């Protein structure tokens, strides 16, 4: 199984701070990570995948990048709509599996 | 688009149970779907899965007590759990599977770009 | 291409049939064709004989007249001898692994019996012009 | 309401490294003879393409690379298998020879005597050859005994400037620029496709190159870079200018048995007077020569700069001399007479080990040739450096030089046969 | 046989297409085609890649059921963000090379889209008995 | 100085060999560990 795990467990942050959170493999995944996020009483919502392809409908502010068991998330200036809890998934392994998620605060 | 789907509902252990989504405005026959299951703290389980050829896919942590069928002259999907426990209290999701990036045939891409509102299902005493 | 493969085998023949081409276009590229005569003249022996073992197989589908698409009718006759099960029970129930042990024993047989696009190629000549 | 149509046997291309194959000429142990390429001869296989102007550059040509790697291969293949002369490297007793010898040749010869070993693994016997100076070190001993191992080159192997032609592989194509003036670089109008290249001589030369091409119709100059001084500069004639090489002293060689199955090659006596090795040039058509240059270096460095030429200094024979190889012996000759001028005899001396590219030794050991040898080759360019008036010496450079200058024309590229394009055709 | 080969890109793409087979024609064979393992077995290993390549072609013409003939209609349309010409200005304004570079960006989708030819060959299997 | 557990383990040994120039040997020392030297 490919167990995942994120750092932190919750990240405390600002508005129009330049942001990250990461997102990690106990075993090699190649590139095939990808990133969502998810609001109270929300469905969940894609916004990368393949480890830094875009998406339509995500905004330009959202990016990231990693390989092997190494991803990063990042946002270039956070905005208020932007609290969310972010998850990584990982499809390199079957079952597939994802992480805990990381706690996104806005002040 | 979206995945419409059915109310919640509270059962016994032991209990029976069938879900359901419908395609509004797409039709399933063009998508592999999936169902995920999102209990209490926690994250989203992967369920279930069938392709578009009507090949199926499950986890260990449910094969033999939950099964999943489409019907897509009506554009809906079902899954049917048997013997359900007070530890398989969750949110029920269907999910649309992303485009892959290259043909597969009926083999999925695990991951998704389409998810539905949520349907909870409580199972106590 | 590993997006999909060997995976077909999971299931039915009849839904294996619908991807065939996922194996396909998976023969001809080892990882050597992707890229001191010690060692090295391994790799050149084997990318040789993966040639080798393709043509055979197209070689003998010319053979049969069943040389382009991937799947052929024949026009012979399929012997009540060579199993004994309802044409969709094999196609719904059985798997190609299950379905090539079930009549291995036909293998030379059947083939043997696809000679006979050659009589239909003589009456097409006749009948031609 | 377009359709997509494929179409097989497309005829485009993109550039691409692959290995060419060489070409023999027919009409027998000249190297070249063993590993042969298989005769070729009614091949002008030559199309003209219209229009399609493509873009060539000969300092990135990867089929120098190519000969180079070749023909350094096929050398130690043809002399691998030869003698290994370890009993060589001993001790040596030296005299001077006392014959009748010019002042120009004082101190160029002596006699050496030595403990050679025999057939028979009990007994020694004493052997003698004259040597040259400058394989021999006062400790004397042979100067390459403490660094590497020295064979001889087997005597029946004869590696002689034989053209060899190059062709591409199936999915391969050659295109060649007619470009007229074509400077090495950029865009070349006018192109053909060949199955096949010309034969080009193997010839191993410094400062001057010799037996190759000559340009068209003007003295062709041309360089990776015009205003570095720290890359070299190819210059092509488009006249040839014969170079005179002799080497006098009417000699013989002794066989001397060694070991079992093993012969060492002597150098006996010199038979009449003792005068040293030089060459011949016309000094006319020297000076004419290096006028066409000027003017043409003008070109790029002012036709009111003054240019000069000077001599080749530099630290060694492999970088100062002019190497030549006549006879199978090595020459190393002086052409500070050559380079001596603002806008004819030049002495020479030989070597029996050779390095060649350096690497540990190789020391083919060139055998004793008997009897006199005389060579005449064709000047057909020269390799210059600039010290930056202006002042311009002979150059340096790897074999890869030496083929680079005929191989420009040639570049080769990778047929792409199959692609799209929208029909209004629908299956 | 370079009586003709190359020289047809100096044409447009309408007239190069008359002469296809004056390149298939010069693809199977090199010089050494034509005629101590050290340096020879260079020989080998050109030959043997030679025919890796050649195959690998035929392959994909196989699979997408474009094997035989020069020219291959696939019933699959041509979108409109792959270029925004006139059928005619391209067969006879563009060449060849100019065409290769001005599609270059959609050459897997195509070749992705020519994966149809399985489910037409599902749909014949099933309505010609 | 050598500890207790390494009695015995070291040997310092000379020998006639060969040089580069075949008429002469030399007189060369190396220090040797004793599972590869034998007593005769
Ligand atoms: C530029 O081009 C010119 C023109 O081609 C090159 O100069 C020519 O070089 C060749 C070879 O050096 C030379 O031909 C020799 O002429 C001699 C005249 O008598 C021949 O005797 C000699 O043949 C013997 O040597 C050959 C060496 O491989 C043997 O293969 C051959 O069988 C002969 O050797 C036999 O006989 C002798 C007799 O004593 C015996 O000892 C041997 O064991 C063996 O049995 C060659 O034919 C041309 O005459 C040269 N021409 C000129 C004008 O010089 C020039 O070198 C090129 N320059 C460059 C840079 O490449
Ligand atoms: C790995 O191993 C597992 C375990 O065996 C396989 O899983 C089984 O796969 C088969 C084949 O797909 C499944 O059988 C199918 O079940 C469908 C369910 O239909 C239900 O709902 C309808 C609604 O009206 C009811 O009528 C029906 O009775 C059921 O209640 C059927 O619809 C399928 O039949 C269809 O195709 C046949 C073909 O001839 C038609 O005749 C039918 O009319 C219909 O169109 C079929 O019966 C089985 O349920 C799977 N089990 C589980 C637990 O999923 C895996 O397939 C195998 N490998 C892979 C890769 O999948
Ligand atoms: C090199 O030295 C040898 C050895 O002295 C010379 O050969 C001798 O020449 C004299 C001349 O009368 C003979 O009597 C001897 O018998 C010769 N000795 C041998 C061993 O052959 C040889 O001539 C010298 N060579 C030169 C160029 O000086
Ligand atoms: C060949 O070896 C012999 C033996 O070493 C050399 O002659 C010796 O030279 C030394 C010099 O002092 C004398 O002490 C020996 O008595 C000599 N021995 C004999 C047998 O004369 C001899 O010079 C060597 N020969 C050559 C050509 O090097
Ligand atoms: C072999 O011996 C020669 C001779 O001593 C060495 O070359 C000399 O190196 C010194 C170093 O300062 C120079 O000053 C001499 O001019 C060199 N001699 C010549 C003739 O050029 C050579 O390096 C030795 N080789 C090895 C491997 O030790
Ligand atoms: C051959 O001549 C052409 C024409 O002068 C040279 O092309 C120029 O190269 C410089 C190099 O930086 C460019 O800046 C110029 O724009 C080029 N000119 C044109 C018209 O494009 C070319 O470099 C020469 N090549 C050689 C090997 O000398
Ligand atoms: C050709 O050589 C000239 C001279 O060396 C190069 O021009 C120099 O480029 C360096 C790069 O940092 C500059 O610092 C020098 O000042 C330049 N010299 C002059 C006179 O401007 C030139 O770039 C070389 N050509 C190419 C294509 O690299
Ligand atoms: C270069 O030419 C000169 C002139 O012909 C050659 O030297 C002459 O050789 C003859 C031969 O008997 C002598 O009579 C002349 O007196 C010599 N002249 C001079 C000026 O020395 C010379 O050998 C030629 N060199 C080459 C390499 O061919
Ligand atoms: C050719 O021989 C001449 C003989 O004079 C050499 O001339 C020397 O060249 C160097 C170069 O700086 C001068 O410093 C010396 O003073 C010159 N010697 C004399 C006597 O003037 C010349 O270098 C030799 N060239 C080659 C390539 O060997
Ligand atoms: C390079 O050219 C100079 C100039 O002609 C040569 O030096 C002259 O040599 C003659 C010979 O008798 C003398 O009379 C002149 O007086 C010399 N001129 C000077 C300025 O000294 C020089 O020898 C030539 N170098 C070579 C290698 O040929
Ligand atoms: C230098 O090149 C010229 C030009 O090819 C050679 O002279 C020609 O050789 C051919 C050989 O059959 C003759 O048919 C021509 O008539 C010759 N031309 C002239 C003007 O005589 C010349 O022999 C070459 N010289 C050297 C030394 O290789
Ligand atoms: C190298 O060889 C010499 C020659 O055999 C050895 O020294 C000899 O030892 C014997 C022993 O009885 C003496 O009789 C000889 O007189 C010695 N010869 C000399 C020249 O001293 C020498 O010990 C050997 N060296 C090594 C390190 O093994
Ligand atoms: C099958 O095998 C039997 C064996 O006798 C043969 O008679 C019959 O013609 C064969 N063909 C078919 C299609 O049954
Ligand atoms: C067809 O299926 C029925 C189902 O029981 C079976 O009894 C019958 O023998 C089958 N036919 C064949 C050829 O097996
Ligand atoms: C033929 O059938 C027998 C039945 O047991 C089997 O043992 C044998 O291996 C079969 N041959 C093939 C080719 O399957
Ligand atoms: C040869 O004569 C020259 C003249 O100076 C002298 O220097 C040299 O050492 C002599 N060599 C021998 C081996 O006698
Ligand atoms: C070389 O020798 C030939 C022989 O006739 C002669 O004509 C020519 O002038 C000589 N070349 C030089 C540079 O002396
Ligand atoms: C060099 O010659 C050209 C020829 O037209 C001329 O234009 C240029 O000005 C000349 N340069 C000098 C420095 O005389
Ligand atoms: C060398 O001298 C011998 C002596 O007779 C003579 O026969 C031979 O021809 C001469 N060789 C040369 C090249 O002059
Ligand atoms: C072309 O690409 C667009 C992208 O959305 C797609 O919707 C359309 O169906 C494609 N096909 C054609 C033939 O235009
Ligand atoms: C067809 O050609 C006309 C000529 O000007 C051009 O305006 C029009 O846009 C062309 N159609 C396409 C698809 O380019
Ligand atoms: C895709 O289009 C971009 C546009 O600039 C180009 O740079 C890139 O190389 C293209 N990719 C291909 C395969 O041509």
């Amino acid at each position: 199984d490919v167990v995942m795990t994120q750092s932190p467990g919750f990240r405390s942050v600002t508005l129009k701070e330049k942001v990250s959170i990461t997102c990690q493999a106990s075993q090699t995944i190649g590139t095939n990570l990808h990133w969502y996020q998810q609001k109270p009483g929300q469905s969940p919502k894609l916004l990368i995948k393949y480890s830094s392809q875009s998406i339509s409908g995500v905004p330009s502010r959202f990016s990231g990048s990693g390989s092997g068991t190494d991803f990063t998330l990042t946002i270039n200036s956070l905005e208020a709509d932007d609290a969310a809890t972010y998850y990584c998934q990982q499809t390199n392994s079957f079952p597939c599996t994802f992480g805990p998620g990381t706690k996104v605060e806005i002040k | 688009v979206q995945l419409v789907q059915s109310g919640g509902a509270l059962v016994q252990p032991g209990a029976s149970l069938r879900l359901s989504c419908a395609a509004s405005e797409f039709s399933f026959s063009t998508h592999d779907m999936h169902w995920v299951r999102q209990a209490p703290g926690k994250g989203l389980e992967w369920v279930s899965g069938i392709n578009i050829h009507g090949g199926t896919y499950y986890p260990d942590s449910v094969k033999g007590r939950f099964t999943i069928s489409r019907d897509s002259a009506k554009n809906s999907l079902y899954l049917q759990m048997s013997s359900l426990r007070d530890g398989d209290t969750a949110v029920y999701f269907c999910a649309r599977g992303g485009k892959p990036i290259y043909y597969s045939g009926g083999y999925p891409s695990w991951y998704f770009d389409l998810w539905g509102p949520g349907t909870p299902i409580t199972i106590s005493s | 291409v590993f997006l999909g493969f060997l995976g077909a085998a999971g299931s039915t023949m009849g839904a294996a049939s619908m991807t065939l081409t996922v194996q396909a276009r998976n023969l001809l590229s080892g990882i050597v064709q992707q890229q001191l005569t010690v060692w090295g003249i391994k790799q050149l022996q084997a990318r040789v004989l993966a040639v080798e073992r393709y043509l055979r197989d197209q070689q003998l589908l010319g053979i049969w007249g069943c040389s382009g698409k991937l799947i052929c009718c024949t026009n012979v006759p399929w012997n009540s001898s060579w199993s004994n099960r309802n044409l969709s029970e094999i196609w719904d129930n059985m798997t190609w692994l299950q379905w090539d042990k079930e009549i291995s024993n036909y293998t030379q047989i059947i083939y043997g019996l696809l000679e006979e696009s050659q009589n239909q190629q003589e009456k097409n000549e006749q009948d031609l012009l | 309401n377009l359709w997509v149509t494929v179409y097989y046997g497309v005829p485009v291309w993109k550039d691409a490294e692959t290995t060419l194959f060489c070409a023999s000429d027919a009409k027998k142990h000249n190297v070249w003879a063993t590993h042969a390429c298989v005769p070729t001869d009614p091949n002008p296989q030559e199309i003209h393409l219209e229009n399609v102007t493509e873009e060539f550059n000969m300092w990135k040509n990867n089929m120098v690379e190519q000969m180079h790697t070749d023909i350094i291969s096929l050398w130690d293949q043809s002399l691998k298998p030869c003698v290994k002369l370890t009993p060589l490297c001993v001790t040596l007793q030296c005299t001077n020879v006392t014959n009748n010898i010019t002042d120009d040749m004082r101190g160029e010869l002596k006699n050496c005597s030595f403990n050679m070993t025999t057939e028979l693994r009990d007994k020694k016997q004493k052997v003698y050859s004259l040597f040259y100076r400058l394989d021999v070190v006062q400790i004397y001993r042979l100067i390459n005994c403490n660094t590497s191992a020295i064979t001889q080159a087997c005597p029946k192997v004869s590696f002689e400037p034989i053209p060899i032609h190059y062709c591409a592989p199936a999915g391969f194509a050659i295109l060649k620029c007619k470009d007229k003036k074509f400077n090495g670089t950029g865009p070349c109008p006018s192109v053909s496709t060949v199955q096949c290249t010309h034969g080009i001589k193997p010839v191993v030369s410094t400062q001057l190159l010799l037996n190759g091409s000559l340009a068209e119709e003007e003295v062709m100059i041309r360089s990776e870079n015009i205003t570095n001084n720290a890359k070299n500069i190819l210059v092509q004639f488009n006249t040839p200018v014969q170079i005179n090489c002799t080497r006098p002293n009417n000699n013989t060689r002794k066989s001397i048995r060694i070991g079992p199955g093993q012969w060492f090659y002597a150098t006996g006596d010199i038979i009449g007077d003792i005068r040293q090795a030089h060459c011949n040039v016309s000094k006319a058509t020297w000076n004419e020569t290096l006028g066409k240059v000027v003017k043409q270096l003008r070109k790029h460095f002012g036709n009111n700069t003054i240019i000069r030429f000077a001599n080749s200094s530099g630290g060694d024979l492999e970088v100062t001399t002019h190497s030549f190889n006549c006879g199978g012996e090595f020459f190393y000759c002086n052409t500070s007479g050559l380079f001596n001028s603002t806008w004819i005899t030049l002495p020479c001396r030989i070597k029996q080990i050779i390095n060649m590219w350096q690497r540990i030794g190789q020391a083919m050991y060139a055998p004793p040739i008997q009897g006199v040898i005389r060579c005449v080759s064709n000047i057909t360019g020269l390799i210059l450096t600039r010290d930056g008036t202006e002042t311009f010496r002979p150059g340096g450079g790897d074999m890869r030089d030496n083929w680079r200058s005929e191989l420009y024309k040639y570049k080769v590229v990778k047929i792409e046969p199959l692609g799209v394009a929208p029909t209004r055709c629908k299956r």
